[PDB]
């Protein structure tokens, strides 16, 4: 299907987070970029999506990632509102109910979603070549 | 009871997902029906939508979604007390019906100004164009429609009678129906 819907609405949200850092973009998360041994593409979406997953559930409600003024609260609630639609749709293009994440490699937010942004900059290029 | 036409739903990619049905012979669908429905994703939760008739054989509901992206889909049970009557599945991105643009104004030139139905952060704000249609009142027939895109809602027109103006939008990438038409303006 190339560039469906579900890979536009993924470009513009990539793009629509990296116009706005939150304090807590530092926080680690596991790097299932580091593709140790061979998995597939959907496998990388599938754990991708998990360790997103793992993140905004973990760090929704934490205080600490507010900061002190409402601009930076609702940064902090519009980052969490796409780190969804990031993980929900790149779960449903890997079409797996099943990823297990075993990588030791931890790797802070804002350079996970910046690796995950060069690999869905290819993918896009792959449709429009 | 029996349910003569399966639920066929329409989403504003917002907030909101309208399902109808239609079941054989009178039924009051806010007391004797139930339509639950639940993202078919791990994290999730089941809700529940209490219908309203169109007409006595016919039923309405209104589900709400937080938000909603491509992927996502809805598993639909159509329940009367203990007894299932129905399961299906709504994938709102394929049945979007957008929402009306509304605040429809009007100001050499004529100016009318809407306002987009949707936020700047949802998927459809940058998809919309608008069809305006201007006739004049006193007996129609004698119309016009405009094709604006998404950018700007406003439409500059230059070209004795009254007319009147509505606007309404639909979006090309996502295959969309037209919205419903914004409510009516005049001038002279």
């Amino acid at each position: 299907h190339k560039c469906d819907i579900t890979l536009q609405e993924i470009i513009k949200t990539l793009n629509s987070l990296t116009e706005q850092k939150t304090l807590c973009t530092e926080l680690t998360v596991t790097d299932i970029f580091a593709a140790s041994k061979n998995t597939t593409e959907k496998e990388t979406f599938c754990r991708a999506a998990t360790v997103l997953r793992q993140f905004y559930s973990h760090h929704e409600k934490d205080t600490r990632c507010l900061g002190a003024t409402a601009q930076q609260f609702h940064r902090h609630k519009q980052l969490i509102r796409f780190l969804k639609r990031l993980d929900r749709n790149l779960w449903g293009l890997a079409g797996l109910n099943s990823c297990p994440v075993k990588e030791a490699n931890q790797s802070t937010l804002e350079n996970f979603l910046e690796r995950l942004k060069t690999i869905m900059r290819e993918k896009y290029s792959k449709c429009s070549s | 009871f029996k349910v003569l036409q399966e639920p066929t739903c329409v989403s504003d990619y917002m907030s909101i997902s309208t399902c109808e049905w239609k079941m054989n012979g009178p039924t009051n669908c806010s007391t004797e029906l139930r339509l639950l429905y639940q993202l078919v994703f791990l994290l999730s939760e089941a809700h529940t939508c209490i219908p309203e008739n169109n007409g006595g054989a016919g039923c309405v509901c209104h589900l709400l979604m937080d938000d909603v992206v491509s992927a996502d889909n809805y598993t639909l049970d159509l329940w009367a007390g203990q007894q299932l009557l129905w399961k299906g599945s709504f994938k709102p991105s394929e049945h979007v019906k957008p929402r009306a643009p509304g605040n429809l104004t009007v100001h050499d030139t004529l100016l009318l100004t809407w306002s987009n139905p949707y936020p700047p952060d949802n998927y459809l704000y940058n998809h919309l164009t608008y069809a305006v249609n201007i006739w004049s009142e006193n007996d129609p027939a004698d119309f016009r429609i405009y094709n604006v895109t998404y950018l700007e809602p406003s439409l500059r027109i230059a070209a004795g009678i009254s007319y009147r103006a509505r606007v309404r939008a639909w979006a090309q990438a996502y295959n969309t129906t037209w919205s419903e038409w914004s409510p009516s303006t005049k001038w002279h």
